[PDB]
């Protein structure tokens, strides 16, 4: 199980491996400075976008968004031991722009307000 | 063992059409060349059509006899060779063969398959 | 039941992508000035049930080296001796010696007035010339392209021996490599690693042949961009190496002047011996047993019951009708005939081969425009000793209405060279990010 | 098209005696130095068997006593001895170019 060693492997199956994973993402002059900026710029706007669904804190997190089961026509067991996650992620590859914007919009800046109330009373 | 299995033959009207086919069996038909000939106890041999592999564009050859009213082609995924004709005349009536160049630069009909009777009237 | 959004961060998915990526090594004009040390062992990682696509035509990795090479050739120029005041009148006349002889003319005995370190004083030496190095002013000569560029001489001290160079992955990305074998560059690979750096590569600068690169696995293999296109380049790896003994037989001496107050300039003195020509060895049943299996594996492609060709370039310039070399600090242009010479009918052709081989000092590698370097000549005799481990192929037919097709030596594009050594590689983008619909739920 | 001319259209062989068949093309049928003619043997509801090919190589699986000949635009198929198993059509081709041609067979039989 070295670094993409997983990726063959079943999509319920590669979560073992994770941690492992994220491990592992993170004239002459200016071909080093370019390529080391933009690798922290790109890990740092992977790290804002969990931090705006307030899953920072870990590798998997569960949301208070609902399944539109128009975005695959499968079964939980079906997902999770008949595919990859190099098969799933073009699956889906139409929806992730929506994902992304329903767990901002349906639980980060519903939760807020709802905490800020309850803090202000 | 190579061997060749002619079909689609029997009787058709004049100024009709039909498709004629051979089997490829025994060798890898996508790397050889193939060829048809038609015999008739009238004329003796002659030879009708020849189809090129993939880096020849598939360039095909006839016959001044049956130019235009034939058409040879294949299908290197199911190993198999059409022959197809139309504007059928009388003088096309007699035995149809797939074959084969065998030696190489000698090239030569070194096999033949059972052919089939073609009769149009 | 309710299905719900969740977040998994780790995940193992890979999205093509182009990046620099950067050089590493074990003077000399090569990268190794540039370059980190490297892994003496790069980890490999095999990946089971994995099918990832390769397409060698358009790797970018072909690019990043060949701008390398370039910036480093000029890099080593850049301290370099100015051989300006060198276009001269020139007068010359016929070398007279114990000669094998050649071309007639082939060497001159030049005079020239040159200057000093002083600008008040001029002197007066002499020198030889290949035939190649000049032209006739209207006798008069003049320098090979002194009405066209500048022309910088090497440094000396400056080797142009190869060194082999490793490409790695910065953070972020990772370098698949294709396992199989008999591949030919492009569809679906069956076995797919992960790699964090490419095995050294050697830069190598040669012409219709190339030389000391890698081997094929087990069987010759062809492969090019386009099949069905009789102007694509065919390149053609061996399964086994043909070893070729080249050399510079004359006992060539060296000379040398200061010009002005900055600078030296160094020319070939006097020749001691006989005078012969240079030429290149090869085993002639080696080459046959070679020719025979490229002939088999074309068939594979061009089908049976074909007349298979071999001939030498009908025309252009020297630089892509000849096989070059560089060794010794010697640039060589061989004629190759002989090597190409055959009509193969009947699975045959219907001890040593020796070639003619022609030296030039002043050369333009990259062909570009306006640029020159001389080579100052190395001292004593030269002989090198080197593999061939692939040909490039050319069809001067495309022929679709006779039996027979013909093919003939190409050449004038480094790229082909650089392809044959990183059709294996590919580059990718991690991408950690994804989403799933198991069933969960939080409190608020 | 290169016309080829073969004769006689018919021969009566007794058995032991050497039979020849002539053929000749309108035009060389030799090309890098090889000659490109190739003969046939039939018999009757079975497809030509090749028997000679290059105008002189006896064909695969093919008997000693068929001898091909010649050169240019001058070639014979000669047979010897001539037995009862030798009775067929005979047939010569010129394989050198697209299209390729055939005409003129033979029948040979025994006296
Ligand atoms: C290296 O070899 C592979 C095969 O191992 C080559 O893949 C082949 O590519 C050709 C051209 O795309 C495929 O031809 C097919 O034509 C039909 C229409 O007649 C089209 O519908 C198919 O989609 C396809 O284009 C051929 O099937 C395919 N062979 C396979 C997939 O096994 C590859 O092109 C070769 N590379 C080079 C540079 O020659
Ligand atoms: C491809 O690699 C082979 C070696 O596997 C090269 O042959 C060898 O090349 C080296 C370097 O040019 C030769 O050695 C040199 O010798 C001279 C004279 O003593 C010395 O001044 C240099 O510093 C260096 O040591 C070596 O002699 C030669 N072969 C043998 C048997 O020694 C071949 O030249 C390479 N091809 C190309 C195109 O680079
Ligand atoms: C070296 O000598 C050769 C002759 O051995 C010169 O070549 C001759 O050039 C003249 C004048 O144009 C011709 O008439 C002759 O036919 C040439 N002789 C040959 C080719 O054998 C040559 O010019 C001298 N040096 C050079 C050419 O650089
Ligand atoms: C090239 O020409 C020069 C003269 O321009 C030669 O040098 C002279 O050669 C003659 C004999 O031919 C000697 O008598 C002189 O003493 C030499 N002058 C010197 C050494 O300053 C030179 O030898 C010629 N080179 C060749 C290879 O023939
Ligand atoms: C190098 O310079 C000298 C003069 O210092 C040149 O010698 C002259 O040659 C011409 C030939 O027509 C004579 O008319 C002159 O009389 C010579 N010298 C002088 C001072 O007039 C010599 O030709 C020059 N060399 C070159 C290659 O140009
Ligand atoms: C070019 O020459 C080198 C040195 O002889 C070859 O390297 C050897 O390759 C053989 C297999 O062909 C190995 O058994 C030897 O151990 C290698 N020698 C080493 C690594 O020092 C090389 O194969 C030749 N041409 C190539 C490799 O394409
Ligand atoms: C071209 O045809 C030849 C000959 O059929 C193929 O190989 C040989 O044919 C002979 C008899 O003539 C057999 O005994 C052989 O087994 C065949 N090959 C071998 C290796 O023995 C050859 O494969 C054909 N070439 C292509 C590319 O299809
Ligand atoms: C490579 O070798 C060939 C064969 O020797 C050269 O072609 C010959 O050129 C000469 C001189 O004009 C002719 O007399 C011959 O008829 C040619 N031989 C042929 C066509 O077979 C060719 O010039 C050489 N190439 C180089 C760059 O020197
Ligand atoms: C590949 O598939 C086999 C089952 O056929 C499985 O046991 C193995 O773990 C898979 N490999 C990966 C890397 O998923
Ligand atoms: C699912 O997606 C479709 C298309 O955008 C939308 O019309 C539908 O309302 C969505 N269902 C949601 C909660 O169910
Ligand atoms: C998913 O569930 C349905 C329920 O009808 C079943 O028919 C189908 O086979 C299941 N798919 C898999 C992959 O188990
Ligand atoms: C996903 O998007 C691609 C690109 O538009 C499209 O080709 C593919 O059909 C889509 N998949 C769907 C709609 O399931
Ligand atoms: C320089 O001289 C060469 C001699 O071959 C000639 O071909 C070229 O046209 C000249 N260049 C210019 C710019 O005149
Ligand atoms: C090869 O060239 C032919 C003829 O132009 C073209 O039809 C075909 O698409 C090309 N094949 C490629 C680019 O793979
Ligand atoms: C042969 O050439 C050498 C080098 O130029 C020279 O020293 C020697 O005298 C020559 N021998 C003769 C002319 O007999
Ligand atoms: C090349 O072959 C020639 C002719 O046999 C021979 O004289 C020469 O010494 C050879 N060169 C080498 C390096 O063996
Ligand atoms: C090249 O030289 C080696 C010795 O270094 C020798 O064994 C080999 O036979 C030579 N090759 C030829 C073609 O002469
Ligand atoms: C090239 O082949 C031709 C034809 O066999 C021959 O006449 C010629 O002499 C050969 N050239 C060589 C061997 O240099
Ligand atoms: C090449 O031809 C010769 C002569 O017919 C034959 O003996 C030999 O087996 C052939 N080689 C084939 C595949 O190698
Ligand atoms: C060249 O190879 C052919 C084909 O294998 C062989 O028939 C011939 O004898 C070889 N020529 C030699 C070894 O000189
Ligand atoms: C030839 O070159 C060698 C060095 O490679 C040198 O020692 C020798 O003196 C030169 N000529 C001779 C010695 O005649
Ligand atoms: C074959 O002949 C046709 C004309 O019938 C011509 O257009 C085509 O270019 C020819 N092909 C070759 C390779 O010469």
């Amino acid at each position: 199980l070295g670094f993409l060693g997983a990726a063959g492997s079943t999509m319920g199956a590669a979560s073992m491996t994770l941690t492992v994973q994220a491990r592992n993402l993170l004239h002459w002059g200016i071909k080093q400075l370019q390529a080391r900026v933009l690798a922290v710029e790109h890990y740092l706007r992977d790290q804002q976008l969990l931090g705006i669904w307030g899953c920072s804190g870990k590798l998997i997190c569960c949301t208070n968004v609902p399944w539109n089961s128009s975005w695959s026509n499968r079964n939980l067991s079906e997902i999770w031991d008949n595919m990859t996650w190099l098969q799933w992620d073009k699956e889906i590859s139409n929806y992730t722009q929506i994902i992304y914007g329903l767990l901002e919009e349906s639980q980060n800046q519903q939760e807020k307000n709802e905490q800020d109330l309850l803090a202000l009373d | 063992e190579v061997k060749l299995e002619e079909s689609g033959g029997g009787l058709v009207q004049a100024g009709g059409s039909m498709k004629l086919s051979c089997v490829a069996s025994g060798f890898s038909l996508s790397n050889y060349w193939m060829n048809w000939v038609r015999q008739s106890p009238e004329k003796g041999l002659e030879w009708v059509a020849e189809i090129r592999l993939k880096p020849q564009n598939y360039a095909t050859h006839y016959a001044e006899s049956v130019k235009g009213r034939f058409s040879i082609s294949r299908d290197d995924s199911r190993s198999t060779v059409y022959l197809q004709m139309n504007n059928l005349r009388a003088e096309d009536t007699g035995i149809y063969y797939c074959t084969r160049p065998g030696y190489y630069g000698h090239y030569a009909m070194d096999y033949w398959g059972q052919g089939t009777s073609v009769t149009v009237s | 039941e309710n299905l719900w959004v969740t977040v998994y961060y780790g995940v193992p998915v890979w999205k093509d992508a182009e990046t620099t990526l950067f050089c590493a090594s074990d003077h000399n004009v090569w990268a190794t000035h540039a370059c980190v040390p490297t892994d003496p062992n790069p980890q490999e990682i095999h990946l089971e049930n994995v099918t990832e696509e390769f397409n060698m035509w358009k790797n970018n990795m072909v690019e990043q080296m060949h701008e390398d090479i370039i910036s480093l050739w000029d890099q080593s120029l850049k301290p370099c001796v100015k051989l300006t005041p060198l276009c001269v009148t020139l007068q010359c006349t016929n070398v007279t010696n114990n000669i094998t002889d050649d071309m007639r003319g082939e060497l001159k005995n030049c005079s020239f007035n040159m200057t000093t370190e002083l600008r008040d004083k001029k002197q007066k030496v002499y020198s030889l010339f290949y035939r190649l190095d000049v032209v006739q002013i209207n006798k008069e000569y003049r320098l090979i392209n002194c009405n066209t560029s500048a022309i910088t001489q090497a440094c000396p001290k400056v080797s142009f021996e190869p060194i082999p160079i490793h490409y790695c992955a910065p953070a972020g990305f990772a370098i698949l490599k294709c396992k199989d074998k008999k591949f030919n560059g492009t569809g679906p690979c069956p076995s797919v690693s992960t790699v964090q750096c490419t095995h050294g590569i050697k830069p190598v600068v040669s012409t219709q042949l190339l030389l000391n690169g890698s081997l094929a696995e087990e069987e010759v293999i062809i492969r090019s961009e386009n099949i069905t296109n009789n102007a694509k380049n065919i390149l053609v790896q061996l399964n086994t190496p043909v070893q070729i003994n080249c050399t510079r037989p004359n006992n060539n001496t060296v000379k040398s002047i200061r010009i002005g107050p900055g600078q030296a300039f160094y020319y070939t003195g006097d020749i001691i011996g006989d005078i012969r020509q240079a030429h290149c060895n090869v085993s002639k049943a080696t080459w046959n047993e070679t020719l025979g299996k490229v002939v088999k594996q074309l068939r594979k492609h061009f089908g049976n019951n074909t007349i298979i060709r071999f001939a030498q370039s009908s025309g252009g310039d020297l630089e892509v009708t000849t096989h070059s070399f560089n060794c010794g600090g010697e640039f060589f242009y061989c004629n190759t005939s002989g090597l190409f010479n055959s009509t193969w009918i009947s699975n045959t052709s219907v001890d040593s081969i020796t070639l003619p081989c022609r030296i030039k000092q002043i050369i333009n590698m990259w062909q570009r425009i306006g640029q020159a370097m001389y080579a100052p000549p190395i001292q004593g005799v030269i002989r090198c000793v080197s593999n061939i481990t692939g040909l490039i192929l050319t069809r001067d037919g495309g022929s679709t209405n006779s039996t027979t097709e013909t093919f003939r030596p190409g050449g004038g594009d480094m790229r082909d060279n650089w392809r044959s050594e990183l059709y294996k590689y590919k580059v990718v983008k991690i991408e950690p990010l994804g989403v799933a619909p198991t069933r969960c739920k939080r409190r608020v | 098209d290169i016309v080829l001319t073969q004769s006689p259209a018919s021969l009566a062989v007794s058995p032991g005696q050497r039979a020849t068949i002539s053929c000749r093309p309108s035009e060389s049928v030799d090309n890098y130095g090889i000659s490109f003619m190739n003969w046939f043997q039939q018999k009757p509801g079975q497809p030509p068997k090749l028997l000679i090919y290059a105008a002189s190589n006896r064909g695969s699986g093919v008997p000693a006593r068929f001898t091909g000949s010649g050169s240019g635009t001058d070639f014979s198929l000669n047979i010897h001895p001539m037995e009862e198993d030798d009775i067929a059509m005979y047939f010569c081709q010129q394989s050198k170019e697209v299209p390729y041609t055939f005409g003129g067979g033979t029948k040979l039989e025994i006296k």
